[PDB]
């Protein structure tokens, strides 16, 4: 009944190679085509609700996350180790952040927290690394909008663009054409929905496709009035409908 | 201190005064006693002021993440049973006195919770030096099925009633109206019955009445650099 | 190959202990089945006590984790009932902690966390067990939640497990293209359970005595199992029309 | 015997127009005993003024600690810290030494960069926030300066007018306790340039 | 029982090296070159990304360049999720030192307390050592300006012109070649360029992929001041020495 | 083969080697037998020396004043084993004001052995014991094997050629049961049983060693002259 | 505080009245004294109202736990748990609490556990600060296998006096009855048992 | 292959080898059997006399859980013993806080939980024996099997051990041949008779009958050992059905 693994099952290998998050990243390869975007005015991540079965609720799998009232995050791979670093993530928001400042932290430190944790996975005793690719954008009052990608080695980059998974070799070739650096939140929308399609094979609607937004200020969303400094969540999940609409423009 | 909670029709309502105090000293003219907890619950504060302040924060905090975690409004018994279970592990040595009222799918709740961690349910509540002041008022007032405009007369008459008679409270009166169905409204400042009459005199001096020493220019960038 | 072993990556991105924990799922040789109606959720399950000596009463793979909540598994009993236990110590700690009755969904979420870290930890073993959990949510309704050894989890409209699961999915998956809801259009859970038994017998092309099923029944405020007597009157009014 | 008297002194601080003034006495004793008449208690991390009172050995911790975490703040987020943010990292800081706290009565003041609007607020030894729009006092002669605050301040003045009423609040207030005066300094905090000034007082 | 799947990551092979910390450096040869130069008047850093993408977002990108404090900075080589484990301990080791002894922790200590840090991991606890190569740039008032490696061994030294990670040993013979002791900081910013620009894998150097800084004791009335190159101030550099 | 590693692995029929290989230890350690009556209870063990210059490995430990053992194969195990039994046999007489019965201590042995087989790290003894003892039900002969298995008998003899002394015990039952009230007897006929598993070598002074506890009798070790006697 | 349960022919019945003190003030003059750990397994809680809401708490967990794992548990059990944490935090609480229940095997079950953590079953059972005043009315009036009416007008006979010369007790009596036929709540005003 | 040699490794069967190989011990184990009968049950085990030198009674197998619970079991013995002395601590535990007995049904998965636990490490090495306990609480009469894995059911009649095919064969017969139940002294006698007809598979050597019971008639239900009369008497019986 004892934890005997306290030595790492992650080690180079001679050619310099750390197996395990090499192959980490195989699994996240196989995972479904999720993408961001960033706009002038916001930052758009998406991903396809690949449905195991058609009895299942895929409303209930949530695969894009509200971590902070301004910073979403949307994963491919291993849901399930996605799953509880969104849990860990939102803690860590918490406990190494708001309750020492009062704020929430900005989209890179929360991002760098995230980072952290796979790192730990990567190097810790008796642990696999995370068996996941996450994309995380976010809003903060002195950096403004951004997008991280966030590697199961604890490795993160900022990009102005970007898709990981199945078919992200294709998507960001795809994205490299399209993205300047004028582009609108609704023009950022529109080219990810474009993308998006190339990678799915089945049904394209509002109900397969997963969509937010980091965005305006959302003071609808907030729940509360009387606070005039508390002006409401940036992060926005888009509706079944929100996204039909626009895939008619499309 | 004068806070007090009282229920209506289709919902609850908190009420606090302005007024924080360091011994027989006024420290705050203006300091908020309703606390944040979620948008639809929300914490008024009595006792130790850095005692409720940090007990409700760190609910609220908890609250959030297990709101994200559940996908779920939260609980005002949520909210009521992490409160009591942290103030009695301290056994009073938090010195939180709290009225905790809101909304959530089981519908509008109001309760008081005391720094030992003892809990109340109540149509009425109130807490603090000037809570005698205001029970006073909500016995002689309180009926059953108030509207929304009588629960917010009654609430801030009893904490006016605090105000005037308890040298503990002071100041202005806050109140918050947590409603069914409706995003709870928070009303800062909802009375102002003690702004301070216009000085007789202006005190402004002639520059240079002071006598000094020395000036200097303080360095408060980084690096003045070539 | 060690890989194969413990719970880390091989070169496909693969955990061979994961995917064999699935396989332990069906040595039991028990399909289950799972449906909602309007006020209740119902779970039906194979039940085969092949030796004569055994007990019959003892032998169940259905359990009552709270008063809401109920919960039917595929797969080995000790490892069922490993989880039947933490399920049920994870109920009673929430409803204490944080003054309501944990909901379905929560608990699902909570063992798939808990199935997740073993599938990362080396040390631990996953369990070999699909945990269908199922209550009438006081927020959601009418609930049924799945866990794997995979630490997935997701709800479902109705859902079934074990190792002839697919004919079983694609019976009511047809069922549920006629009638275009998400649920069993029928107000007593008498009829719902009635149902249940029905397109399990038609999906495997079985007759079912009342020792050959076991029943569970979520509604309003408490989960309860239908004894062989209550299973019997159910396969009555099923064969009477 | 009681810690916040054993060494005395005073902060004050006032919001003027578009400025900010933070003011403090030089005194450090043993009760009756005078020892040092240097012993400021206004320190800065960038652009954020924090005065400390109270006990002298909490007041130098505390300044190394805020010191330290202003620091790895700023390596870490790519910018100063902010009046506000601060603020709150004074109170959590304080706060979690609930059962055993620092005994000192500190006072922040400055200017968001970003907003440009004048910030002070003032804590109890355990973190409660005083955020004032008027003044902020602290100290051993706390009393005498709420006195003289709030009968001298006047909302809106100018930075050069602002030194002397913050001026002579402090002077008068200080010349009224025994644990207080010794000299004194007072800063005048404007968005980009800020001005120190010693002044001359009575030595006893 | 676990013995089984034991790497035992701190074990001496035959020849008496330890394999992880060659495998490790082995690592490290194949990430992007760094380079430091130190002059009289300052240390260059300048540093080679290994991702060349057009997406990337470069402006506000970190890989190879950190700040330690006002005085003293790093060139990562490696692992960067490694590196920020350290980077973050040795901030805070700077820190320490600072409200201990109200002084800026000299140079050489921060070093040696990073590089005890990764000593560490090959000698005990059964843990893969870091996959990073550090070169330190930094400036106290004892030695002035210094430059440092450190790499997974934990073994550190100190150099007057160094590079770390891809193609060092044609790095070196280079700086080797050109440097000289009498040298000023915008003599080897060009030394630093040019030595990349020769050794780098990529068919031309551009701003785009490189990380570039200066520590110079030419601030404003005679203090030290880190400069961190902007993407524009990287292609304005690049032309000036006439690279592009 | 590949399941003897260590002490944690069945083999593919149900065996644990390393146990096997600790009985093994025991098989050639020295000779030592073990026989009782309803009186008293006699330990009789072959000691066994390096060379000529050396002495003779001592072979029996007393645990209480009404209870001890002998031991073969691994010396510091047994060492570990009766210190155990001498702080339970201490513990009941100090809590209880109770002499801790033979059968208890065989339980106690049983299930300190047990819990070195099922945990990894750890090894089996490497040792067996044959505790004799006079308590509230009279004599007592307990084999402790480091499997865990504790035996209560009448005779018995565990290590090399053992098997020579445990088939006369096995003929000589009836007649060694009734030696009652007569010690010097009962210990013949234990050196007897003894004789029958020695080859070459014979019983001399200081190779010799016996132990007795009985009925008026605390438990006592004689060596050296004591022994002559016997010889 | 004053508080009894009473067994009677067809179960047994809870009975307390509202008021809660601070020294002088009645800080809540509604209190709900009677409290449910399970089903049909309610107490009685006189003391610390901070100390006998978390042990009813931790009771009502224990029990929840145990319903889940063994089946509905016994009155005796209930009483055990309560003891269980009384007794061996006995330093550090000040708790009084009356345990009530109704079993189909057992019927009707009475258990005291005053300061100490002692357990005492009991065929009534009376407690708190008014309690005092009537142990001679109560040990005079009760009978075993009293009707529920007749058990009804004990309790509120008993605590009508309680309230009468308590200064700690009064506001409304409360009573909980458990029976075969359920859970049945009671209340009854101050002007019909004032004028008892 | 290598899936065999580490406890908690699942082949890509699905099977944990391990626990597999801790069965082959317990076949390898002495028989040892239980019958549920109206108001209790009764176990029963073969004792090999591996000598003459053994003491006749004294090596008792069957052990005594609180007062109200009997367990016995084939295989290692060592492993048995260590079992019994965890659901003794469980039983204890369970009455300290509850006050009641343990019930039997709450028992048997106290001793599940324990020994699932033994299969989900590969630091600790699966149970060595399958175990036949039960008794009578509130409920009435439970019989109880328990294997390496963590598996256990409930009983009407249980065997376990080298002549376990055999006794479970003579158990089927007595479940078909009295479906109104069996008395707890009929028990005792068919304990008797199963345990000596089970004998043929370990025929080499003799062996040592050794009978306890609970029953809430005959012992008020407390666990007993069957001694003296009542042993010979179901031992008569049992000479006189095998001649
Ligand atoms: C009224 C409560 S009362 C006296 O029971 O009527 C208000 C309630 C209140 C005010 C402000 C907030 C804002 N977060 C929340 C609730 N409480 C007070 O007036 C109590 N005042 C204080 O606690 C002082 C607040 C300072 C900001 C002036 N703090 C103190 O007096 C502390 C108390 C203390 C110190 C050490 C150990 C224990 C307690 N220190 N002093 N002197
Ligand atoms: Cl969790
Ligand atoms: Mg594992
Ligand atoms: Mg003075
Ligand atoms: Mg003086
Ligand atoms: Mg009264």
């Amino acid at each position: 009944m004892t934890d005997r693994y306290s030595f790492s099952l992650t080690t180079f290998s001679p050619s310099g190679k750390l197996g395990q998050i090499d192959y980490a990243l195989t699994a996240v390869k196989q995972g479904v085509t999720s993408l961001g975007i960033k706009a002038t005015n916001g930052v758009v991540i998406a991903t396809e609700k690949k449905s195991s079965s058609p009895l299942a609720m895929s409303e209930t799998l949530s695969k894009v996350s509200l971590l902070t009232p301004d910073i979403g995050a949307v994963y491919s791979g291993m849901g399930p180790d996605y799953r509880v670093l969104v849990d860990k993530s939102r803690k860590v928001a918490h406990t190494s952040y708001k309750r020492i400042y009062g704020e929430y932290p900005p989209t890179k430190l929360l991002v760098s927290e995230v980072a952290k944790i796979m790192q730990e996975a990567t190097q810790s005793g008796g642990v696999r690394p995370f068996g996941v690719s996450l994309l995380i954008a976010g809003h903060d009052e002195f950096n403004g909008f951004s997008l991280y990608q966030v590697d199961p080695s604890g490795s993160y980059f900022p990009w102005k663009a970007t898709a990981i998974g199945k078919g992200s070799v294709a998507a960001k070739t795809f994205l490299e054409k399209r993205w300047n650096d004028e582009l609108e939140l609704e023009d950022a929308i529109h080219i990810a929905l474009l993308t998006l399609k190339e990678s799915v094979e089945g049904e394209f609607n509002g109900d397969t496709i997963e969509l937010a937004i980091i965005g305006d200020e959302n003071p609808d969303l907030l729940g509360y009035t009387g606070i005039p400094t508390d002006k409401g969540p940036r992060f926005r999940k888009l509706t079944s409908q929100e996204i039909n609409d626009r895939l008619e423009a499309l | 201190t004068t806070i007090a909670g009282l229920v209506f029709q289709d919902g609850v309502i908190l009420g606090a005064d302005t007024r924080a105090t360091n011994d027989s000293v006024v420290a705050d003219k203006s300091c908020e006693k309703i606390h944040f907890i979620a948008p639809k619950i929300y914490c008024c504060g009595a006792g130790v002021a850095a005692d409720a302040e940090a007990v409700t924060q760190l609910i609220g905090s908890n609250i959030e993440l297990h709101s994200l975690y559940t996908s779920r409004e939260p609980r005002v018994v949520s909210a009521l049973q992490m409160l009591k279970q942290h103030l009695f592990k301290y056994q009073g040595h938090i010195g939180a006195y709290l009225i905790v009222a809101g909304v959530d799918p089981t519908g509008s709740h109001l309760f008081s919770i005391h720094a030992h961690g003892s809990t109340d349910v109540g149509y009425y509540l109130s807490l603090g030096s000037g809570s005698l002041a205001a029970m006073a008022v909500l016995e002689s007032h309180w009926k059953q099925d108030l509207t929304k405009e009588e629960a917010i007369k009654l609430a801030s008459d009893a904490i006016q009633a605090g105000i005037w008679n308890d040298l503990g409270s002071g100041s202005n009166v806050d109140v918050c109206v947590m409603e069914i169905g409706k995003d709870a409204e928070y009303l800062r400042n909802y009375l102002t019955p003690n702004v301070r009459e216009e000085k007789q005199k202006s005190y402004k001096f002639p520059r240079g009445t002071t006598a000094v020493l020395k000036e200097s220019i303080v360095n408060i960038c980084d690096i003045q650099e070539e | 190959g060690y890989d194969r072993h413990i719970t880390i990556f091989s070169p496909e991105g693969r955990l061979y202990q994961v995917e064999y924990a699935f396989k332990a799922t069906n040595q039991t040789n028990i399909n289950s089945l799972a449906v909602r109606g309007k006020d209740c959720t119902v779970v039906i399950s194979q039940k085969k006590v092949p030796d004569k000596l055994l007990d019959p009463t003892t032998v169940s793979y259905i359990f009552c984790i709270s008063r809401t909540i109920g919960m039917v598994v595929n797969g080995p009993i000790p490892d069922a009932r490993n989880a039947a236990l933490r399920a049920k110590a994870e109920a009673a700690e929430f409803r204490y902690k944080y003054g309501y009755d944990m909901p379905c969904d929560v608990l699902a979420k909570r063992m798939a966390n808990l199935s997740q870290i073993y599938t990362q930890r080396a040390y631990m073993r996953p369990l070999g067990v699909i945990l269908t959990f199922v209550s009438v949510d006081e927020e959601l309704g009418p609930s049924i939640y799945k866990t794997d050894p995979a630490g997935y989890y997701v709800g479902y409209k109705a859902t079934a497990t074990g190792p002839k699961q697919q004919e079983i999915t694609t019976n009511l998956e047809n069922h549920f293209k006629k009638s275009k809801i998400d649920h069993i259009n029928e107000e007593s859970w008498e009829k719902v359970v009635e149902f249940a038994i029905t397109h399990m017998i038609d999906a495997l092309g079985t007759e079912f005595s009342k020792n050959d099923l076991e029943v569970g029944v979520a509604t309003k405020d408490k989960f309860f199992t239908l004894s062989a007597e209550n299973i019997e009157e159910r396969l009555v009014a099923i064969a009477e029309q | 015997s009681d810690p916040s008297s054993i060494n005395g002194g005073i902060v004050v601080a006032m919001t003027g127009k578009d400025c900010v003034a933070i003011a403090c006495d030089l005194r450090l004793g043993s009760q009756s005993l005078g020892v040092s008449n240097k012993f400021e208690k206004i320190f800065h991390y960038g652009h954020v003024f924090l005065g400390i009172t109270g006990l002298a050995t909490d007041v130098t911790t505390l300044n190394e600690m805020f010191r330290y975490k202003t620091n790895l703040y700023k390596l870490k987020e790519e910018r100063a810290i902010e009046p506000e943010t601060f603020t709150q990292l004074v109170s959590s800081s304080l706060y979690e030494r609930r059962f055993g706290p620092y005994f000192v009565g500190p006072v922040v003041a400055g200017i968001n960069s970003k907003s440009g609007k004048p910030f002070i607020a003032g804590f109890d030894l355990i973190g409660c926030i005083d955020e004032a729009k008027d003044f902020i006092v602290s100290g051993t002669a706390s009393d005498q300066l709420f006195g003289m605050c709030e009968s001298l301040y006047e909302p809106n003045l100018e930075p050069e007018d602002l030194f002397e009423t913050i001026s002579q609040a402090l002077l008068n207030a200080a010349d009224r306790d025994a644990l207080s005066g010794w000299g004194a300094v007072v800063y005048i905090i404007k968005k980009d340039e800020v001005v120190k000034r010693y002044l001359k007082m009575r030595q006893d | 029982g676990s013995r089984r799947y034991d790497s035992r990551t701190t074990i001496f092979s035959p020849e008496g090296r330890l394999y992880q910390v060659e495998y490790a450096l082995e690592s490290i040869s194949h990430a992007g070159t760094a380079i430091g130069i130190m002059a009289s008047d300052g240390i260059v850093l300048a540093a080679e990304r290994k991702v060349t993408s057009t997406l990337l977002e470069q402006d506000t990108s970190t890989e190879k360049l950190y700040k330690l404090n006002d005085k003293i900075a790093v060139a990562v080589a490696g692992l960067t999720a490694d590196a920020e484990i350290l980077i973050n301990t040795a901030r805070i080791h700077a820190q320490n030192y600072l409200k201990t002894y109200n002084e800026d922790i000299p140079v050489e200590i921060l070093v040696r307390r990073l590089s005890d840090i990764k000593q560490g991991y090959t000698q005990h606890g059964g843990l893969r050592p870091f996959g990073v190569s550090f070169i330190y740039a930094g400036y106290d008032d004892r030695y002035g300006y210094q430059l440092y490696t450190s790499n997974p061994s934990g073994n550190y030294t100190g150099w007057k012109a160094i590079s770390v990670g891809a193609n060092t040993s044609a790095a070196q013979t280079l700086l080797q070649m050109d440097y000289k002791d009498d040298m000023k900081v915008d003599d080897a910013i060009e030394l630093a360029l040019k030595t990349l620009s020769k050794t780098t894998d990529s068919s031309a150097l551009t701003y785009d992929r490189l990380e570039f800084a200066t520590i110079r004791k030419g601030a404003n009335d005679g203090e030290v001041y880190q400069k961190i190159f902007k993407p524009q101030e990287i292609k304005d550099i690049l032309v000036k020495t006439g690279i592009t | 083969n590949n399941y003897d590693g260590d002490t944690v692995t069945f083999s593919p029929t149900g065996r644990l080697f390393q146990v096997e290989y600790a009985l093994e230890a025991i098989k050639q350690g020295s000779v030592t037998v073990g026989l009782r009556s309803n009186t008293h209870a006699v330990l009789v063990a072959l000691k066994r020396n390096a060379d000529e210059l050396s002495s003779y490995q001592k072979k029996i430990i007393k645990c209480d004043e009404h209870m001890g053992l002998s031991l073969a194969g691994l010396a510091p195990d047994a060492r570990v084993l009766s210190n155990y039994l001498r702080q339970q046999c201490n513990y009941s007489s100090l809590v209880f004001n109770r002499k801790l019965a033979v059968e208890r201590a065989g339980h106690l042995l049983c299930d300190k052995a047990q819990k070195n087989t099922q945990s990894y790290g750890g090894r089996p003894y490497g040792v067996g014991l044959l505790i004799i003892g006079y308590d509230k039900s009279g004599a007592h002969l307990l084999e402790f094997q480091p499997s865990g298995n504790v035996t209560e008998l009448y005779g018995t003899a565990i290590g090399a050629r053992s098997q020579g002394a445990k088939t006369y015990l096995e003929r000589t039952l009836d007649t060694f049961i009734k030696i009652d009230g007569n010690p010097d007897e009962l210990i013949k006929a234990g050196v007897e049983a003894i004789s029958q598993s020695l080859r070459d070598e014979s019983l001399t002074v200081d190779n010799l060693s016996i132990a007795i506890v009985g009925k008026d009798t605390p438990f006592t070790i004689y060596d050296g002259e004591a022994v002559a006697k016997y010889i | 505080t004053s508080i009894m349960a009473v067994t009677f022919k067809d179960g047994v019945i809870l009975g307390a009245d509202s008021r809660t003190t601070t020294g002088a003030y009645i800080a809540n003059r509604v209190t709900d004294k009677l409290t449910r750990v399970h089903d049909k397994i309610w107490c009685c809680r006189s003391g610390s109202a901070a100390d006998t809401q978390a042990i009813a708490d931790i009771v009502q967990y224990h029990l929840e736990l145990y319903t889940s794992q063994y089946g509905t548990p016994s009155t005796e059990t209930a009483a055990s748990v309560f003891k269980e944490l009384c007794y061996e935090n006995k330093d550090n609480l000040t708790a009084g609490i009356i345990v009530a229940g109704y079993d189909d095997k057992n019927k009707g079950e009475v258990y005291t556990i005053p300061l100490g953590g002692s357990v005492h079953k009991l065929p009534y059972a009376i407690a708190g600060s008014g309690s005092t005043f009537i142990y001679g009315y109560c040990d005079k009036n009760f009978r075993e296998n009293m009707s529920k009416e007749e058990t009804v007008d004990f309790i509120k006979h008993s605590l009508s006096q309680a309230i009468k010369w308590d200064g700690s007790s009064g506001g409304v009596i409360r009573m909980v009855v458990l029976t075969a036929a359920g859970v049945e709540r009671l209340i009854f005003y101050p002007d019909e048992y004032e004028q008892l | 292959t290598g899936y065999d040699l580490s406890n908690s490794v699942f082949s890509p069967d699905g099977r944990n080898f391990q626990v597999e190989y801790a069965v082959k011990a317990v076949e390898n184990g002495t028989t040892s059997i239980g019958i549920k009968c109206n108001d209790g049950v009764v176990f029963a085990v073969e004792k090999l006399i591996t000598s003459k030198l053994l003491v006749p009674q004294k090596n008792v197998k069957i052990q005594v859980v609180d007062r109200h619970i009997g367990c016995v079991y084939s295989g290692l013995i060592p492993d048995g013993r260590h079992l019994v002395n965890r659901g003794r601590e469980e039983a204890a535990s369970f009455k300290k806080l509850y006050k009641t007995p343990i019930p039997i049904p709450a028992f048997a998965d106290r001793l599940g939980q324990y020994v699932q636990a033994h299969t989900l490490y590969n630091s600790v090495r699966p149970f060595g024996v399958s175990t036949i306990f039960g008794g009578v609480d509130k409920n009435g009469a439970h019989l109880y099997m328990l294997e390496p894995s963590g598996s256990y059911w409930g009983y009407k009649g249980a065997a376990t051990g080298k002549g376990r095919q055999s006794a479970k064969a003579e158990l089927e017969k007595l479940v078909d041949h009295h479906p109104e139940g069996l008395s707890a002294r009929e028990a005792v006698k068919q304990a008797a008779k199963i345990i000596y007809l089970a004998h043929e598979d370990n025929k080499e050597k003799d062996f040592e009958l050794e009978i306890s019971w609970c029953s809430l008639s005959e012992t008020n239900g407390l666990h007993k050992f069957v001694k003296g009369d009542l042993l010979q008497e179901a031992i008569d019986f049992a000479q006189k059905e095998i001649n």
